[PDB]
């Protein structure tokens, strides 16, 4: 079986720049060596195969090398939209395989969280569960702090958060951070605050709401 | 060809079967080779297998031989896979993927994906709540809008604002698995305040697997 | 190459009966001609070497002649202990060779099966598979059929059977036959039967159980 | 009294070689000539070649020259022969077997056998699964019982009960392949129903080549 090797597992650079992914085959593939660009839950596409031929459509900026045992994906200029995992692939062998994938992210200058808070709907509270909500929108770099205090007291283990894609246009992250409290629990407390700490922001931010 | 269109999305108990179609929508599967590769959770694109109809020929990765049969009907010109005795480890989307029938060629066409969750689990079907901002929150010009989408089972729910007209400033967050082994997610847009003057803000939300189609407009408190 | 012919490939014998083997070499291989009994997933046994002498241990109902080409093995009182494969083999040219062996099957009274059916076990229901077993045993001749039937519909290519070897005691077979179904279409039927038809019974034999206890 | 004792089953690629053990305990190979001799599935003893150490002397059958080499260590008292270039015919139970050095002699001990399995397949271990009646089924005075041995590759798979104290009724079929390109196998007993009340029934499996080993009550 042939073991396909991408090196680096992630990659962040500018608008412009230009990146190089490698791919090592275990053993000689000779030209059989093919490229994909994938989107989260998106379909795969074919940038180059055969080493060095670029797929119709795709931008000049991308360009395939290599031969036997060692590859390179270049992109020249890197642009928002090419925020993507990376593929290699060989169609050598009898069984096919897939390198593990490089992630390519973008580098752009700070921008601080917009950051707004949502008490639990009073359709939620009747059936015995507070979820209170804090987002934080178009902010870079993804590195963020999100802490809940109910009348000051920090919680623990009761809040989950999620992440958006890293924007195609952008470059920006989106965040949301859920507390979970039974009714119980949520009628007992009047301050609801969420705390943000990121590198854009001099102080932390807090937005709150009382019960 | 064109486009390969795949099956919605499946769940499935663990020990049983899924059969997912890929449709050559606006062409054909004569003289190529129809692959099918899965990519678990957080994990890359693994192969799975290949058929080239033309050679009457049939290839699996060692760890998908005898689990993995993939068959090509050209009456209704579709590629079926059939994963059987499922197991929590099968949960993943599965990708067909075309190449030419010659040695070496790569995968030029991909379907979409078909997400496949294996679980006993029961499915369940959100409770959809408004994401309603403050008056002194939308005071500043900027109005957070949203709808929070608890405690469902299984993946996927989908979320559209105003019936597919809002997309822009549209950031629906992946769904988290929470202690309860259910999944809640939230949808939010962010719009200018005095547009909630001018328009409705509603959240369509559809969790096809317990035929739930709820929409709920949003306005701040 | 010395060449090694036996005859006949089977038999069939009762209880009691005289039972005589025959082995020929292409050479005369003087009296260097050994005999091996072999029971299924045992080793070879030898029981008479140089022809005629027995291994110790081996009882004398087994005796062995001949020379040069033709050689007999001989039971003079078969047993139920000695259904096996008989192999004769020479040892005397450096290429040593052995005869396509001789397998001794008993012929005895016809005896219907014992059916026993075996719901899946909860443990491998957990991990979503339901193998439902049924056991036919104890029984004679071998030819035996199971059908399973599913709220009576009659099942196809879902079920393997594997048979025992002839019992050394009593002469006997015994059949397992699995059904395999995902735990989600076990969940959806009430009655699994299974129908076995054998030589013993004039009509065949249900057996069955009602998932959930009915 | 001399035992040979072989080494385990084992899969192995196509294409690959095999190496197997003969360890004489309670004797030597020393003043001894040793066979291997193979036995392919359903089919008759086939014999391999043969070295005499104490005479410094081999011999391979025609079918085997270049394909299979037979050695000895006496230092260890082990036996080995190798078979290279592996196809899914070389698949079956190898045995060793001793005779004397003298000319003509019979082969008197023989090992336990090794199966070979000549598969690209993985090694797995078994799920043990119990075999138990409907509580009426016991209600008849005869209870059945058994354990199913399910999805492992290559073969084989060991089955005692209550340790080897239960022996009589037991019955251990042949393996069956699945479609999945895995064994499983059943085990079963008759016993008393009421002994069911008096004592418990465990199935012990081994499945060496995947180092699984399960011990398994069964109850209704």
């Amino acid at each position: 079986d042939v073991l396909m090797t991408q090196s680096p597992s992630s990659l962040s650079a500018s608008v412009g720049d230009r990146v190089t992914i490698s791919c090592r085959a275990s053993q000689s593939i000779s030209s059989f060596l093919n490229w994909y660009q994938q989107k989260p839950g998106k379909a795969p596409k074919l940038l180059i195969s055969a080493a060095s031929s670029l797929s119709s459509g795709v931008p000049s900026r991308f360009s395939g090398s290599g031969s036997g045992t060692s590859f390179t994906l270049t992109i020249s200029s890197l642009q928002p939209e090419d925020v993507a995992t990376y593929y290699c692939q060989q169609s050598y062998s009898f069984l096919l395989t897939f390198g593990g994938g490089t992630n390519v992210e973008i580098k752009r200058t700070v921008a601080a969280p917009s950051v707004f808070i949502f008490p639990p709907s009073d359709e939620q509270l009747k059936s015995g569960t507070a979820s209170v909500v804090c987002l934080l929108n178009n902010f870079y770099p993804r590195e963020a702090k999100v802490q809940w205090k109910v009348d000051n007291a920090l919680q623990s283990g009761n809040s989950q958060e999620s992440v958006t894609e890293q924007d195609s246009k952008d470059s920006t992250y989106s965040l949301s951070s859920t507390l979970t409290l039974s009714k119980a629990d949520y009628e007992k407390h009047k301050v609801y605050a969420c705390e943000v700490t990121h590198q854009g922001l001099s102080s932390p931010v807090t937005k709150s709401f009382n019960r | 060809q064109v486009q390969l269109v795949q099956s919605g999305a499946e769940v499935r108990k663990p020990g049983s079967s899924v059969k997912i179609s890929c449709k050559a929508s606006g062409g054909t599967f004569n003289n190529y080779a129809l692959s099918w590769v899965r990519q678990a959770p957080g994990q890359g694109l693994d192969w799975m297998g290949e058929i080239t109809p033309i050679f009457g020929t049939e290839k699996y990765a060692q760890k998908f031989q005898g689990r993995v049969t993939i068959t090509a009907d050209e009456s209704t010109n579709t590629l079926y896979m059939d994963l059987s005795s499922l197991r929590s480890e099968d949960s993943a989307v599965y990708y067909c993927a075309r190449r030419g029938y010659i040695y070496g060629s790569p995968f030029d066409y991909w379907g979409q994906g078909t997400l496949v969750t294996v679980s006993s689990a029961s499915t369940k079907g959100p409770s959809v709540f408004p994401l309603a901002p403050s008056s002194k929150s939308t005071s500043g010009g900027t109005a957070a809008l949203g709808c929070l989408v608890k405690d469902y089972f299984p993946e996927p729910v989908t979320v559209s604002w105003n019936s597919g007209a809002l997309t822009s400033g549209v950031h629906t967050f992946p769904a988290v698995l929470q202690s309860s082994g259910l999944y809640s997610l939230s949808s939010v847009v962010t719009v200018p305040s005095s547009s909630l003057g001018t328009q409705t803000y509603i959240c369509n939300v559809n969790h096809k697997p317990s035929n739930t189609k709820v929409d709920k407009r949003v306005e701040p408190k």
